[PDB]
């Protein structure tokens, strides 16, 4: 969702534009104004490819951001981007090592809200309270206050 | 993890490695003696490239690697493997290196001079150790005893010792070392379970039927008579049910199974039962002494954890020795890690840390002046 | 907030974090140079006769093998370092598996075909 | 959500059942253990009778 | 026994290295640029070891790191 | 099928959480029978060590 919106928001005006006029295509005549399986389907038939019932299910799950198992225009312009993979070309072991340690400059094994939020200070970009938490939840997993080396590697996924 | 210099007590019996830190009751790692060794070559990618295994990960995996056992009666087989188990008890378990705090180590009585020397020179060039000492393990076993009169009698898994001690006075021209233990027994219960019916020729299904006995393996009381009303069988014959889930039925096996030590016969060797042994060797004490032996003998070792051996021993001995005096045998609760319990409260003595080898005059001396030294 | 602003964020983090590790190794070179400057001194070769020379290369062989033992040393920790690093961590390896294998959509059809056989004529931005 | 259930289940089963083969084992050996006491009891009664009795002639 | 040579082999590998040194056909000149090279190589030396100390540290804060893997997973 | 198989792990979770109950309070039992059988012995063999001083006196 992360890269998705990233380049949703990377897209032009009259871009979006098309992508409403693509969704007034595909949801015409629809019943719910959303492509649901059905629609979704409905359209790789008219393309030509044709889609496993649980890959329709699977793909709208990595394409909403409601919750109502239907891909509205939100959501069609992060199914309409997500052709480029962004958070490829992972890093190598050594450089991921390099990034934990820098980020635990005490030298503990453990990236503490504190490094986390300095790092973030030092930036430059202005930090606001909700990123650091939103970030500190996607890091810290079980939550006790700083985000250890397997942590660390979930951090990784969708990021580059 | 420790914050006391002192020595790390590491009992290497064989077929069980108790290993821990000094001023403990007990051994925190405690793992078989085996090394599982990698028998095919896989074309798989990313499993650990490791060429040799060793204690519980090898026990979990017995079915891949071919085991093989790192100590026979008591002569060290392969270096290698003894490399393996103190590198992996140094860097695995105990998370602490050899080069901060002494090492007390425990060796069988009667041990070859080539074992000695080979494993002080192990741990003196190749790992930094700041001192060294080899101690029997009778010793430290009368000491966790809590007393300086008796017998000990020491089974382990390929050797059993008898060492008699009286008024803490050892006698090295007494002590008398046979090659009969729990591996004779396996072999034993083995075999005759292949009469049975059940066969297998496989050293996992071998220490699977280790730990059956273990469990459930007892000694008789009259031996005769068991067999008598074992004839028609009821509640004398048990099933066990398999870790695996096969069920398997055993009956008067269980308590035939330790006879052999009695009768060595059954495996075709002119050497006599261990209590037969125990009493020649009281005939070659002397006499004036020879009721306090009597009357303080102990036991050691993993393979007394069998229930009924004390009546039995009682039992043998009387039918043996005359029954006028009073023959009263003691066997301490936990006597199997009594020898390790001994070498804790062994290393903490002032005196003790002085009596240490260090590198230095080891290093001038060579290794067999160091067995001079010691005895 | 957005999901966009923390793609932000976690880029901007990735360059901040390239450039303390250029200053790291910068720092670490300078260490190096710093720690060889004080070990290894230059020579005194100026007013030194013939067996006097013959004794300087004397003792520069002598230092050379205690130099050499040292990193001997250091290379053996080295390699027992480097073995309990793999065994380590294919053991982790192991022990997080489980199930976290990924892997990227393959039905996420190529924006560029898809474009043009959804439109024709009217795609030219994307 | 049943099939996160059943897995809860059967974790919980799992657990339960290698606590009571545990269990198992060690009331076996302790029940061995308090027969042979018990055996070895009654023979020291005997015999300290036998000997209160030579006590007196 | 192969273990004790593996010991043995360890004094021999250092002793591979060293070589012997001839002062006699050479002149006072020379001598010192030979002098010279032979200070090279011991700065060669000190740098390489030099280098495998910063890995030693870097590798041990990677057990560090291991270690604290296996106790957040187990 | 699935919810089958999870009433089928929740009764076998229930049967062994009993068992385990039941050989809880069963190991409970015994082992103040083993104590208090071990302090018996214990008193058995003091007086019989006693008994014997007292016949070879
Ligand atoms: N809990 C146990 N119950 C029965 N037998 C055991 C047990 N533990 C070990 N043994 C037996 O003891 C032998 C190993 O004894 P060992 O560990 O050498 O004793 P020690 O450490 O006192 O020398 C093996 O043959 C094994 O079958
Ligand atoms: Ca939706
Ligand atoms: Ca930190
Ligand atoms: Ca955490
Ligand atoms: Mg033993």
């Amino acid at each position: 969702d992360d890269i998705y919106k990233a380049a949703v928001e990377q897209l032009t005006e009259e871009q979006k534009n098309e992508f409403k006029a693509a969704f007034d295509i595909f949801v015409l005549g629809a019943e719910d104004g959303c492509i649901s399986t059905k629609e979704l389907g409905k359209v790789m038939r008219m393309l030509g490819q044709n889609p496993t019932p649980e890959e329709l299910q699977e793909m709208i799950d990595e394409v909403d951001e409601d919750g109502s198992g239907t891909v509205d225009f939100d959501e069609f312009l992060v199914m309409m981007v997500r052709c480029m993979k962004d958070d490829s070309k992972g890093k190598s072991e050594e450089e991921l090592s390099d990034l934990f340690r820098m980020f635990d400059k005490n030298a503990d094994g453990y990236i503490d809200l504190d490094e986390l939020k300095i790092m973030l200070q030092a930036t430059g970009e202005t930090i606001t309270e909700d990123d650091i938490e939103e970030l500190m939840k996607d890091g810290d997993k079980n939550n006790d206050g700083r985000i250890d080396y397997d942590e660390f590697l979930e951090f990784m996924k969708g990021v580059e | 993890d420790e914050d006391e210099t002192t020595a790390l007590v590491c009992d290497n019996g064989s077929g069980l490695v108790k290993a821990g830190f000094a001023g403990d009751d007990a051994p925190r790692a405690v793992f078989p003696s085996i090394v599982g060794r990698p028998r095919h070559q896989g074309v798989m990618v990313g499993m650990g490239q490791k060429d040799s295994y060793v204690g519980d990960e090898a026990q979990s995996k017995r079915g891949i690697l071919t085991l093989k056992y790192p100590i026979e009666h008591g002569i060290i087989t392969n270096w290698d493997d003894m490399e393996k188990i103190w590198h992996h008890t140094f860097y695995n378990e105990l998370r602490v290196a050899p080069e901060e705090h002494p090492t007390l180590l425990t060796e069988a009585p009667l041990n070859p001079k080539a074992n000695r020397e080979k494993m002080t020179q192990i741990m003196f060039e190749t790992f930094n150790v700041p001192a060294m000492y080899v101690a029997i393990q009778a010793v430290l076993s009368l000491y966790a005893s809590g007393r300086t009169t008796g017998i000990v009698l020491d089974s382990g898994d390929g050797v059993t010792h008898n060492v008699p001690i009286y008024e803490g006075y050892a006698l090295p021209h007494a002590i008398m070392r046979l090659d009969l233990a729990g591996r004779d027994l396996t072999d034993y219960l083995m075999k005759i379970l292949t009469e049975r019916g059940y066969s297998f020729v496989t050293t996992a299904e071998r220490e699977i039927v280790r730990d059956i006995k273990e469990k459930l393996c007892y000694v008789a009381l009259d031996f005769e008579n068991e067999m008598a009303t074992a004839a028609s069988s009821s509640s004398l014959e048990k099933s066990y049910e398999l870790p695996d889930g096969q069920v398997i039925t055993i009956g008067n096996e269980r308590f035939r199974c330790p006879e052999t030590l009695f009768q060595p016969s059954f495996i075709g060797m002119e050497s006599a039962g261990i209590h037969e042994t125990t009493y020649n060797s009281i005939m070659k004490c002397d006499i004036d002494i020879r009721k306090d032996l009597y009357a303080n003998n102990v036991m050691s070792g993993g393979t007394t954890m069998y229930p009924g051996i004390a009546d039995r021993m009682q039992k043998e001995i009387t039918a043996l020795a005359p029954s006028t005096m009073k023959i009263k045998i003691i066997a301490p609760p936990e006597r199997k890690y009594s020898v390790w319990i001994g070498g804790s409260i062994l290393a903490s003595l002032s005196t003790f840390q002085q009596m240490w080898i260090t590198k230095q005059e080891y290093d001038e001396a060579g290794p067999s002046i160091v067995h001079r030294k010691c005895f | 907030i957005s999901a966009s602003r923390k793609l932000q964020l976690k880029t901007l983090l990735l360059q901040i974090a390239k450039q303390e590790l250029e200053r790291e190794a910068e720092e670490r070179r300078g260490e190096k140079g710093r720690a060889l400057s004080t070990r290894c001194q230059p020579l005194e070769l100026a007013g030194l006769g013939f067996a006097e020379l013959q004794d300087l290369c004397r003792q520069l062989h002598a230092r050379v093998d205690k130099v050499d033992e040292e990193r001997y040393d250091i290379e053996a920790k080295v390699t027992k370092n480097i073995t309990e690093i793999a065994d380590l961590t294919q053991k982790i390896f192991d022990l997080r598996g489980k199930f976290k294998r990924p892997t990227l959509r393959r039905v996420r059809i190529s924006a560029d075909a898809m474009m043009q056989a959804l439109l024709g004529a009217r795609a030219k931005e994307s | 959500i049943i099939e996160s259930d059943l897995e809860r289940a059967e974790e919980r089963a799992e657990l339960s059942e290698g606590k009571c083969a545990e269990l198992e084992e060690e009331l076996k050996t302790v029940t061995n253990n308090l027969k042979s006491l018990e055996a070895q009891a009654e023979k020291y009664s005997q015999k300290e009778d036998r000997y209160e009795e030579e006590i007196k002639v | 026994g192969k273990r004790q040579t593996e010991r043995e082999k360890k004094k021999k590998i250092l002793a591979e290295r060293r070589k012997v040194l001839a002062i006699d056909h050479l002149n006072e000149d020379q001598l010192r640029e030979k002098a010279k090279e032979l200070w090279q190589s011991i700065y060669n030396l000190e740098a390489e070891k030099f280098d495998l100390q910063e890995k030693f540290k870097q590798q041990k804060y990677e057990i560090n790191v291991l270690r604290n893997r296996i106790n957040d997973n187990q």
